[PDB]
């Protein structure tokens, strides 16, 4: 138990932070870069502000996933 | 050229063939109410090859038919049932051979024992092709 | 049992979660940024509000997967 | 028995949802992109109502997994 | 044996219908897409119909191989 | 040998039909899109019945596998 | 040996005639969707199409059906 | 414990840095490349900007895994 | 642990420098390929320099994670 | 220790240079190909030497990594 | 140790040929497809010589790790 | 050594087979759809020659890998 | 050792072959459909020449990895 416990958890927020954070970096490159090029000939005040909500609505993609890897990484260190 | 002409005997060769998979079974069915001999060894091989020997017969059966409707005209719509043929012959033709070996590897008395599953399987499956092929034919005549 | 256990199951909210979330992801990459070529032209008034409902039903892939990830991990925590 | 089975039930779920749930969202994302081109010309009234049959019907390929995962699971919770 | 079996059995329903399941979800959404394609243009009268006729014929290759899975899941049920 | 006997024979059903039925679907997937595409102009007469010839020869593929593998497996009931 | 004779042998049959069966079925929608094409595409070669499709179509599968036949028969048969 | 665990801490930092830090410069590469189409043309005043927020934002994603695996590294190293 | 250790550190500059080495290689491909395309046309004075920094920036992303690889390669030398 | 080390190391080498080896090679293609079409059209003076200098990038990303490779590889020859 | 060692060895040259033989292949294919594409237009003299350039670039990628591989496989050789 | 020999025997004969055999149908889909294309606009005298050629080449493909699965296999056989 | 080692040698063949004839197939079929796409329009004098040569190039490519798979394979042969 103890010894997959740690082993699992702290696999858990490499396994989870690594496969959600890759999924926010990718995202905020795929919709960021498609986002882009559907109101790239339009001026740069609305659809910047929208297109800053989506490559940041992917840029805390990562950042829960993280939280929380750190969460049940930081559960480990109660012991 | 004429309506119920072609069809009575398009009709009887669809039904001659279903009877024909019934017949097959048919022959191993009645074979064993009359025993004689039995070695374990000569009766199961022998019976593989008989097994081997059916199939065949009802191809050259289908061949037959064929030609008969050739010699009354004069003195595709083939195409496809020959391919719903030949899926279901390939099935039957394998499942004949696994069916018989298998049904008397499970048993102790091969004899009875193993004819009435291996018997009753075969025909299943040949029937399922069979099935198959009369739904398409269906659909084509409207 | 207990081993395998508490091992299959917080495997299972990494295994869950960074499944179901990245699937999440993508498909807001995905439902998002085609969603918007095929009505990017058009007013930012509609489409906006049927994009969001797309981006949004990806946004919320991720949200159960997650909620399920933590309720089956909340769980172990009762033990 | 009793080890591989909550074993293999958990890691069920987790196959199962993961992988009909992912099959869904990708769906959605593939189906509802894909029918969108096929149809974003013409009005939103009649492709719109078309359009949601598809992106649900997706958005419901991983609702009966999950229900049968967590069926599976819940069953494990009987012992 | 009975281990294996168990092991095998239900694995059996998770590796089937996920197998077929997904193989049916992709379908929907290949056929189901390049269908559409190829009678966009026409009515949503008669492609409508045969629309359909595919994508659920797509929508019921899962239905089978899951109600199998549960089937020879439900076998071991009765052990 | 009875042990790796039932546990290949299931395996059997499932990788069979898995494999076999997922080549089925795929197939009506790809012959019935293609085919639509190379016939979907003309006619819904004469290549419609084609058309079935083929999606339905794909759901077909999958139909004998599983009556295969669903026969090894109905064997293993045999023991 | 033994054991893994039998797995080995029955996984054979299911990975060979899945494997080539497949490779058959694929082909013929693939050679068969080229070659109609052309057999079609020439001046009155239509019917060649089915005629040879038939014969192009078992000539595929007769291979694992050859393989199952020859198989079974020394496999399941003389074991 | 102490095996699996400087093992998976270890493991850690390679696979969340590798993972994170591939996940950065894939987006550097997508965000930056795709970015660019959608404002070359423009002066390099304001997109080069923007183009940087990005292209760095990407800079700054694997920065941060990094950090992390160098800490749960160092971590370690405390022992 | 000294087994795992000397394991997973050497494993670590492998799929470390492999893994960021590679992501490093490829964005030089993707980032110097895609940005030459929004930018082959102008002249090669200013771009050529801000085409460096890209495919440079990318040329840069290996050398620390194999300095990395490397120093973590060279601890286990210190024992 | 010894056993998973010259496992380890000359995995290493494998790992390591037919995985920065193979990302050389494909960067070689990536961008070979993709800067030849952002300066095809031009003559072959400026761009054939900027030309060569990428696709020599590439084709001095693998020799690293194997003389890399060589060198753990050589390391173990030291025993 | 000599278990793993010839064990890893051999697998080293099938890893890394085949790792690096298709690294070659691949590359040969996409440099020599896409090189042809950026100069099909033009006389077969210049381009000719430099297609083949790359090409045998690439033919030269998987000549060396097979010669690497032959080597570690000699060496084995020696004993 | 006899055991894992008939074991990679066998395997190799499906492994090799069904790895060429598949390497082959792609191909002569790949090289038959392709190669179609580029030659399907003129007649079909010349290119439907060509054409054969590929298709067949890659039917041949399949072929040897089959030949020598079975023949290695047929080795087995003699035991 | 000679366990491991019949046991690498021989899935060196089916990995070595599998994997460089599958590379080899692949090759024929890229650089072989890409190439005649470069110089399908031109007279099939010339180019029909220098297709052939790439075509076979990677129908040569298979061909020396079988050579070495079955010359590793015949080595084993000697004992």
């Amino acid at each position: 138990m103890e010894n997959l416990n740690m082993d699992l958890l702290y696999m858990a927020a490499a396994v989870m932070m690594g496969l959600a954070a890759i999924g926010a970096a990718i995202g905020i490159g795929i919709l960021g870069g498609k986002f882009l090029e559907g109101a790239a000939r339009q001026p740069d005040l609305i659809p910047l502000l929208r297109t800053q909500f989506f490559i940041v609505m992917g840029l805390v993609d990562a950042i829960p996933m993280i939280a929380v890897g750190l969460g049940l990484y930081v559960m480990f260190a109660v012991a | 050229h004429g309506k119920s002409k072609l069809i009575a005997p398009l009709a009887l060769t669809i039904f001659v063939w279903v009877f024909l998979m019934n017949l097959m079974d048919l022959l191993p069915i009645d074979l064993l109410p009359y025993i004689a001999e039995h070695v374990l060894g000569l009766p199961a091989l022998r019976v593989v090859p008989s097994a081997d020997v059916n199939v065949t017969l009802s191809m050259a059966l289908g061949v037959f038919i064929l030609i008969l409707f050739y010699s009354i005209k004069m003195k595709s719509l083939l195409s496809k049932p020959v391919s719903l043929g030949l899926r279901l012959f390939g099935n039957m033709y394998a499942g004949e051979l696994i069916f018989i070996l298998i049904a008397g590897l499970l048993p102790w008395w091969s004899q009875w024992i193993l004819n009435v599953p291996w018997a009753i399987f075969h025909i299943l499956i040949i029937t399922l092709q069979a099935f198959i092929f009369m739904v398409l034919t269906i659909v084509y005549l409207s």
